[PDB]
């Protein structure tokens, strides 16, 4: 196929967002344009057809379910509620043959002036004072636009090369933290790809501020869903 | 109120001093015509009604050629009043004297006497005016660059600078130079003080062009520890803001160096400066008289041209002009009153008035100044300078790099 | 279609760049194999523009589709091949327009398929394609323009003044193996709004050490009686003798007459159409109007065009081109004239 | 006194640095007035010298901008004026500067009523559904079109130019009236041929052998016109008779800067590229068809006897 | 111009999908014209007929041109009834393009070498009475039904096999008629 649908969620997941399981909501986006099989990754709370697997962090699943994807995979969170289209995120993957295809949405990072490739990434914690930029790529690049309110929505299109290397090396755990800034420093062939919608939801629920702000955000979307 | 400008003849730095014992940078030709020449015709089109000059050193010959120019005419929308003090050594010293003597009543233009530009100025000047009364006197600068590639000839590395802006309003919130650095740093402030666009731009060319406001010089005496406009804008930025504008039809550069001489005299030559043209003889003089042909060719009054002599691609003749037989100028420009020789190849290279070239004489990237005399067989490597009255004789090959002068220090004799 | 069509080309389609047909598509695509959903967003996003480019990249598809292929059950490969390769062509045409060399290789597989013996096993039917498929792109496409290239060595001299229009890797390849073997010129570059696509060819000649000029269409009567030859480009090649390509051809052509300077075009053999055309209204593609939009001075003047009823924008591609205004035609098999390409093609 | 002195180089200033009035009309009534200035507030005594500083001042406003012709018109009918009155008078040096100043106004009035002149004149020339085709921006095309559509109807093709993309706005300002217009590249322009009916554009200036000097690319429109054996016919005012014939003229084209075609930003491959803008461009006169005037069309061949009356033989060099 | 039933098929058959105008110009010694004209008028064609010596004052507003021919030469040449000449002539100097539809069958492998019988004679009756008086022993009355178009004013031939170019007929010929055969 093209796709593997990593669902990876590792009772948090069964809890009660707008009197549905939290794990519904990717489940739902996923079953509405093809994506018949689902690779599930959790403990044990399990209750369209879905595969689930009691097992950590992100990489580490990814390797233990390493022999069963045979194809890209597509990379998923437990807490996501979003309504924006698949096919804008899937594009930039498809026509331009990228590694990793991201998705944000406004509340460091870099892009071009166009505003979809990524160029640089950096979080507060790993630099200490100053914000270095190699000159290669301001040569190549002139302009950079840097956007500092923007969410991450654990969306990630890898490629099976991407796999293959995450196989042989443990010392990556974290896919978020380690994997996506790796790739963009190393094409600095390897290309990285990102999307803002401006315009949407694109909530992941992981504190009690976000919780109730999804409680709150449901209604108005379950209108149209259902 | 009238609109008014501040030009610093003297160059502070030094350096263009094989030569400049003998004549200012200001009075160097780019083609045939003075560099303050053109900063004045700038000045004169942009709209500037009154012009203030500042001379330090060598200051006679500044005045009396100033006096001579057509800006002096009693029929001109431009006055020029000239300023001559022998204690100026950088501009925030011309600075604290302007704020000094209250010459200046609104805002103004701070240029330098060796830039060349085409730009008018009609909408920056009325958005930093517009800036300025909104948010009542907080802008003082309002910086003007010229949107290019870092790949360019004309960005030279010792000119190159990266800045960080706002996307939303036009405002510089960093400036450094780039000279021998190979990782640049952005301070932090700019990312965790606030948002909206905190782009970092770096196809910005230099054109040194500044429309500056009537508290910017009591800013410089402010703080006695100000010499040039960089060390003001990167000690601004410390704490008053700085805006920026970009044009992308104009042209606009500052010769400072060598290299950015030759790439500035070549963008004029291929009309690039438009309407600022050879042709067009802006300085209203009789002299200078020439007619425009095809492949950017330029030939005044009595070439002389003689037979077999090819020109490849565009060359400057001025007036007197000798040419031998069967000789190839391809890129070059030629002073008037010249006597070329026969045989001759000239590629990328400038002569000056009074040139005498033997027959045989190969020269490439080379410059001549005044009264230079070339023997024959005499082969010029490129970037060899020349200075005025060098007897250089025959049978001789001068290596890349080689300078000679009159001067015993200055490299050889 | 998107906008509003002028009487005369309201027979062509119109379509739009930004509308793409993917939204209402299964992200693991199963009806269309997924390398031709995405040689459809290239070619709507105009990724692959070459005339040779979009053939290859077709073939390589059909390639991957074919590696990829199973056999129905109880159903010949060579049956049933065709009529799903078929979905896949068509939508290939919904998203772009095809050209000559994409007809001309989609008939070559059809041939080749149906031509495939019914006891040959699957796996062998498959090699054999992709076999086939490699050997026809080589001898199609890289024997032919070293062939090309030759023939054309033979008619560039030293001091010659050669004047290109548009983006060909067929000129640009000869002109740098003639540079490489020893001739000394100077090259005239041509380019025509909105495309601009003789800014890589002149890109490339800057980069091979081949002195250049630049230069737009309306300005080529002036620097015509300065030029020495003219060679251009061919898209396709018509039974009638005519030349089809970029449509600021035949104008260049015309005026390369008036001011008698010979006009060389260089083609392939599987170029050759089954086709005979007079004008350039009967057959042409339409693209995207909003492209002809330009930023002069501080605003567009076309920027509500769509708000006037008495307003059309028009974008023709192509155009057809008489043998009367075509001097020499350069094969693969040899130097030919105009009128006599149909002897040979065929 | 020194007022008039000032207008001068003013004006000689906004023609040299830059371009002036947008309408040819304006630029012409500005020069007939400051022409009209000099006479008035200046010190001669006789028609000799006037004619000296009349020539004097018109070779100073060539030399600001040669790639005009439209001071130097002003500055030689100014001067037949004058010949004219001193041969009625002398053939004197008392009311010469009243009739100066009368066939001044007379020649402002004929100027303003040349644009109704050749507007009246549309629908003769023009038929219903027909094709007529336009290259760029002129203000004389347009009040034709404007006028032979108020009672007709047809179609209209404008092409604009790739430099200065003037068509647009012609475009938009007839669409704005209702003709049905279309917008297309030069490139596309033999393919648009053999379906238009006929061909209707301006000019700068016009020669003396019949020949004209018009924007870019109307060379190659002429040139498809013959080739399609279309009409091609060419209104444009009697200010733009220049009695000068087609020389050499290296620097007949007018050439800017070469950001219009290529963009600064291009790298560091503009060091060694040739790019040249030119303007202006030759059009033959065989692929001319006729010549529509304030005073009723003409062939080509009469562009000598219209400019014989205009201009005096002596005053052809100025 | 003419009676062409290869010509009045190629007209009558795209009538049905399209509306178009016809003009027909007639012929002056026998008005064959004028029933291809009324033929062409009953099919719902929206036809015209006009004399003959009205083909240039037309030829400006005419955007294709279909006739029919008798036979064809060796060099792509032509022979159709009289004043088809002038017809090519105004179509060459207007630039719209002459198309002439004509079956395989009319092929003739024979060049124009002065034979002097290309256009055949009748009878001047259909040109001058016989009642015209005793003028008619002094004057000479020619009345040719023939002429010779030359390839150069030819644009596309209609063939069962495609358009083809006035250029390519001998390929046709090389492959229909052994070369020996030509004198016969």
């Amino acid at each position: 196929m093209e796709f593997q649908a990593v669902v990876m969620a590792v009772p948090k997941p069964l809890l009660p967002v707008g009197n549905k399981p939290l794990i519904w909501y990717p489940l739902n986006l996923l079953e509405r344009v093809g994506f018949e099989e689902v690779i599930v990754v959790t403990t044990r709370d399990v209750q369209p057809d879905i595969v689930c697997i009691p097992d950590m962090g992100t990489a580490d699943s990814l390797r233990y379910i390493y022999p069963k994807l045979k194809t890209d995979v597509l990379v998923l969170s437990c807490d996501l509620i979003t309504d924006v289209a698949l096919h804008e995120v899937v594009d930039l993957f498809r026509a331009y043959d990228a590694s990793l295809a991201m998705l944000m949405r406004k509340g460091f990072i870099g892009v071009d002036s166009t505003g979809k490739r990524l160029l640089f990434m950096a979080n507060e914690a790993d630099l200490d004072e100053e914000l270095v930029i190699k000159g290669s790529i301001l040569q190549k690049h002139p302009r950079i636009r840097f956007h500092t309110g923007l969410v991450d929505a654990h969306l990630y299109c890898l490629k099976k090369y991407i796999v293959d290397f995450l196989m042989e090396n443990g010392s990556i755990t974290s896919i978020r933290s380690e994997l996506i800034p790796y790739l963009v420093r190393k094409q600095f062939q390897v290309r990285c790809y990102v999307h803002i919608m401006k315009e949407g939801l694109c909530s992941r629920v992981s504190t009690l501020g976000l919780y109730m702000e999804a409680n709150r955000q449901v209604p108005k979307l379950l209108s149209a869903l259902c | 109120p009238p609109l008014q400008a501040v030009l610093v003849a003297d160059s502070f730095d030094r350096r263009f001093f094989p030569i400049s014992k003998d004549q200012p940078r200001v009075l160097l030709p780019l083609a045939n015509v003075a560099l303050i020449d053109y900063t004045l015709e700038f000045l004169t089109a942009t709209g500037v009604q009154e012009t203030f000059v500042f001379c330090c050193w060598k200051a006679a010959q500044i005045k009396e050629h100033l006096l001579k120019s057509k800006w002096c005419r009693p029929t001109s929308l431009n006055v020029v009043r000239i300023i001559t003090s022998e204690l100026y050594r950088s501009l925030g010293d011309v600075l604290r004297d302007v704020d000094a003597k209250a010459l200046v009543r609104s805002d103004f233009l701070l240029v330098y006497g060796d830039v060349i530009s085409n730009i008018n100025i009609t909408r920056a000047l009325e958005e930093h005016r517009l800036r300025r009364k909104l948010e009542k006197n907080v802008s003082v600068m309002t910086m003007i660059f010229k949107e290019s590639s870092p790949s360019h000839p004309t960005r030279c590395h010792e000119d190159n600078v990266v800045v960080a802006v706002d996307s939303t309003t036009n405002r510089v919130l960093h400036f450094q130079k780039t000279q021998g650095l190979r990782r640049f740093a952005f301070p932090l402030s700019l990312f965790q003080g606030s948002s909206d666009g905190v782009e970092v731009r770096y196809d910005l060319l230099d054109c040194h062009i500044s429309i500056c406001s009537p508290q910017v010089a009591q800013l410089f005496t402010d703080n006695f520890d100000y010499q040039t406009r960089d060390d003001f804008v990167r000690g601004l930025l410390v704490n008053n803001q700085i805006h920026m504008h970009v044009t992308a039809k104009e042209y606009g550069a500052r010769v400072s160096n060598l290299h950015m001489y030759s790439a500035v005299c070549a963008d004029v030559i291929r009309r690039w400066v438009y309407p600022l043209t050879p042709e067009a003889n802006f300085t209203d003089s009789t002299t200078q008289s020439c007619t425009h042909s095809r492949h950017n060719i330029y030939r005044g009054p009595e070439v002389s041209l003689g037979h077999g002599s090819i020109l490849e691609e565009n060359v400057l003749l001025g007036s007197g002009t000798v040419i031998g037989s069967n000789c190839f100028i391809t890129n070059s420009v030629i002073g008037p009153g010249c006597h070329i020789g026969d045989n001759v190849v000239l590629d990328q290279t400038y002569l000056w008035q009074g040139v005498r070239v033997a027959a045989g004489a190969q020269i490439h990237q080379s410059l001549l100044c005044d009264n230079a005399e070339v023997k024959e067989r005499v082969t010029l490597k490129p970037r060899s300078v020349l200075t005025s009255q060098v007897v250089v004789g025959p049978n001789i090959t001068l290596p890349e790099g080689s300078v000679i002068s009159l001067h015993p220090p200055d490299a050889e004799e | 279609d998107y906008g509003s069509k002028v009487s005369l080309f309201s027979h062509l389609p119109q379509y739009s760049r930004q509308n793409s047909l993917t939204q209402f598509m299964s992200i693991p695509s199963s009806v269309i194999h997924p390398a031709m959903v995405r040689l459809g967003l290239q070619y709507s996003q105009g990724l692959v523009s070459g005339s040779n480019a979009r053939c290859i990249a077709l073939l390589r598809a059909l390639q991957q589709v074919i590696q990829d292929y199973t056999t129905p059950p109880n159903e010949e490969l060579s049956r049933d091949l065709v009529n799903k390769l078929k979905p896949y062509m068509s939508f290939l045409t919904q998203c772009r327009p095809l050209s000559a060399s994409m007809h001309n290789a989609i008939k070559f597989l059809n041939k080749e398929i149906t031509s495939v013996g019914s006891s040959k096993r699957e796996e062998e039917a498959k090699s054999e394609l992709r076999a086939a498929i490699d050997r026809y792109v080589q001898e199609k496409i890289v024997l032919a323009a070293q062939a090309i290239s030759r023939f054309a060595y033979q008619k560039i001299s030293n001091g010659d003044v050669i004047l290109v229009y548009g983006c060909s890797s067929l000129v640009s390849r000869i002109l740098q193996e003639a540079w490489t073997e020893g001739r000394r010129f100077r090259v005239v570059v041509v380019d025509s709004r909105p495309w601009l696509e003789g800014r890589h060819t002149l890109r490339s000649l800057v980069h091979a050490g081949v002195p250049a000029s630049y230069l737009l269409i309306p300005a080529a009567s002036y620097v015509l009686p300065e030029v020495s030859k003219v060679l251009l480009g061919a898209h396709a090649l018509l039974a009638n003798g005519s030349v089809m390509s970029r449509v600021g051809t035949a104008q260049l052509a015309l005026v390369a007459r008036a001011h008698n300077v010979p006009v060389l075009v260089c083609c392939e053999t599987y170029k050759f159409c089954e086709r005979v055309q007079t004008d350039a209204f009967v057959s042409n593609e339409l693209d995207d109007p909003d492209d002809l939009q330009c930023k002069r001075g501080e605003h567009v003047a076309l920027a509500n065009w769509q708000n006037h009823a008495s307003l059309r924008l028009l974008n023709l591609v192509y155009d057809v081109t008489p043998p009367e205004l075509v001097d020499l035609v350069i094969t693969e098999l040899g130097m030919i004239p105009c009128s006599s390409v149909p002897v040979v093609a065929r | 006194g020194s007022e008039l002195s000032e207008r001068i180089e003013s004006f000689v200033e906004t023609l040299k640095r830059g371009g002036g009035p947008r309408s040819s009309e304006e630029m012409a009534r500005e020069t007939l007035g400051l022409l009209r200035q000099i006479i008035t507030d200046h010190r001669w005594s006789n028609a000799g010298e006037l004619m000296e500083l009349i020539r004097r001042e018109g070779r100073r406003m060539t030399a600001a901008q040669p790639s005009e012709t439209t001071v130097g018109n002003m500055v030689r009918r100014v001067l037949k004026i004058i010949r004219e009155e001193y041969g009625r008078l002398h053939g004197h040096y008392a009311q010469l500067q009243s009739n100066i100043i009368e066939a001044i106004n007379e020649l402002l009035v004929e100027l303003e009523g040349t644009m109704e002149n050749i507007a009246a004149q549309a629908l003769e020339h023009i038929h219903s559904n027909e094709v007529i085709m336009t290259i760029g921006f002129s203000r004389t095309v347009e009040a034709f079109l404007k006028e032979a559509a108020r009672k007709r109807k047809f179609h209209v093709i404008v092409a604009e130019c790739a430099p200065f993309c003037q068509g647009h706005e012609m475009a938009v300002n007839l669409s704005k009236a209702g003709i049905e217009t279309t917008v297309m590249t030069d490139a596309a322009i033999f393919a648009v041929m053999s379906r238009v009916n006929k061909v209707i554009i301006g000019t700068k200036t016009i020669l003396a052998n019949g020949a004209l000097r018009a924007v870019t690319g109307t060379h190659t429109l002429a040139l498809a016109a013959k080739h399609h054996s279309t009409p091609l016919i060419v209104c444009a005012p009697m200010f733009k008779l220049s009695p000068q014939f087609p020389n050499e003229e290296d620097s007949f084209h007018k050439f800017v800067a070469p950001e219009e075609v290529l963009p600064f930003t291009e790298g560091d491959i503009l060091e060694k590229v040739s790019v040249h803008c030119p303007v202006f461009d030759y059009v033959p006169p065989e692929l001319i068809t006729l010549f529509i005037s304030n005073i009723g069309g003409n062939a080509p061949s009469y562009i000598y006897r219209l400019m014989s009356e205009l201009y005096h033989p002596d005053d052809h060099v100025l």
